[PDB]
């Protein structure tokens, strides 16, 4: 995008060997390799972001923060910089990974990002100084940590709850005052344009609604109304799964149309469509398509009635593709 | 001018990190010391992102990064 004048391409460096297993944390052989190829230089900060799946039990996760720290350890000089992002959970028996970054580090910053996700538990630390000697066996310090004071705990926690309330405070208000906003954007994101990062709304909706282009209302309409009478027609004609993906079909074709009139007027078809998408869901019945601006037809309608009103439940990826569409036709479109 | 408009905003926007400065309830020290389900009311900021949006977290750490590591070694990034 900026045509290499900052040659980024050129100064970014891939620790492999060729061999899978050498990438992982909890391996030896990705300790070995690092330590080979990073030895003899100096770095400043190492940055550790995990995908902390919800699968992964806490020995594995505190397994994974302790190869890093050892990682640290060995490859980083005086003044490094450890970032790492960790994910509390409601387990009881959560604060061992605290407890461990106070005993390798003394100079622990935790941090709750307005940024990041207000609904979920997710955090950064920043560990500056270190004052350990000696970097025992990975099962002996396992073995070796202890939870944290029940009067340590309740703080922590009463603070992450007041940070979380705030940041979805603040997000709230964020988004109602950019949506009253006529054309402008925000300080961030034409600093983000101004890297090189783009726009990913009419690349989510190609590949998401598969609809080419938001800006060509018509087209949309005469894509529903195909869409609408060819579903209808087969669902007369007539197991599960072709009723599934018609389904899909006049979802995605309602949710393009109802981004595109966002987009292009300026107010949504439908006043329940947003909090239905922010709860993850869409639903589609004959009512909003009599009280919607006449498009299809008296037929259509009666045909529709056998059917009623059908609701489509999205899972994670989905909802999150949505909610990223929703957010920039608000963002990116007339009050 | 790409690069010039770079060094620009980001010499210019020092004062004010880009509508995005920390509080003084967002930082904690351990040696000084979710609501409703899962939503993704958050996402409708990342708009800038393609494969991983995740880029606005990167710009709001930036100024304690700046802030307290040296700008003269290489770094290193895992996961």
């Amino acid at each position: 995008k900026l045509g290499n004048v900052t040659q980024i391409l050129n100064r970014v460096k891939v620790l492999f060997n060729g061999n899978p297993n050498s990438t992982w944390i909890g391996n030896m052989e990705c300790e070995s390799l690092i330590w080979s190829e990073l030895n003899d230089k100096s770095i400043g900060l190492v940055h550790c972001d995990m995908e902390g799946a919800i699968g992964k039990s806490e020995e594995t996760v505190l397994h994974e923060h302790y190869s890093v720290i050892r990682i640290t350890y060995l490859i980083g000089d005086d003044d490094v910089v450890l970032v790492s992002k960790i994910i509390p959970t409601i387990t009881p028996n959560w604060s061992r990974i605290l407890y461990l970054y106070k005993l390798y580090w003394k100079d622990v910053s935790i941090i709750s990002l307005k940024t990041s996700n207000p609904a979920s538990t997710e955090l950064y630390l920043i560990s500056k100084d270190a004052y350990c000697t000696i970097m025992e066996p990975s099962e002996v310090v396992l073995s070796k940590l202890k939870r944290l004071s029940l009067l340590e705990e309740n703080n922590l926690l009463k603070w992450i709850i007041l940070s979380k309330k705030r940041n979805n405070e603040w997000l709230h208000h964020e988004i109602k005052e950019g949506e009253r906003d006529y054309g402008v954007m925000r300080p961030y994101h034409m600093a983000l344009q101004i890297f090189g990062f783009q726009i990913n709304l009419n690349h989510l909706a190609k590949e998401f609604l598969s609809t080419p282009d938001l800006t060509n209302i018509n087209n949309i309409i005469q894509s529903f109304q195909r869409t609408i009478k060819d579903v209808l027609f087969e669902w007369i004609n007539i197991n599960k799964g072709k009723l599934r993906l018609l389904s899909r079909r006049l979802v995605l074709s309602w949710i393009s149309l109802s981004l595109s009139t966002r987009l292009l007027t300026g107010r949504f078809p439908d006043e329940k469509f947003e909090h239905r998408a922010q709860t993850g869901y869409v639903s589609l019945a004959d009512t909003d398509l009599e009280s919607l601006k006449l498009l299809s037809k008296n037929i259509i309608k009666n045909y529709r009635e056998c059917i009623g009103s059908i609701s489509y439940w999205f899972l994670t990826k989905e909802v999150k593709i949505l909610m990223k569409l929703i957010g920039g036709a608000k963002l990116l479109g007339i009050p | 001018i790409n690069d010039n408009c770079n060094k620009d905003n980001k010499g210019n926007k020092i004062n004010n990190f880009w509508g995005l400065a920390l509080k003084n309830y967002q930082v904690l020290k351990i040696r000084s010391i979710l609501p409703q389900g899962g939503n993704y009311l958050s996402h409708q900021l990342r708009l800038f992102g393609i494969n991983s949006t995740s880029c606005l977290k990167a710009l709001e750490l930036s100024q304690i990064l700046m802030k307290e590591v040296n700008k003269d070694k290489d770094r290193l990034f895992l996961g």
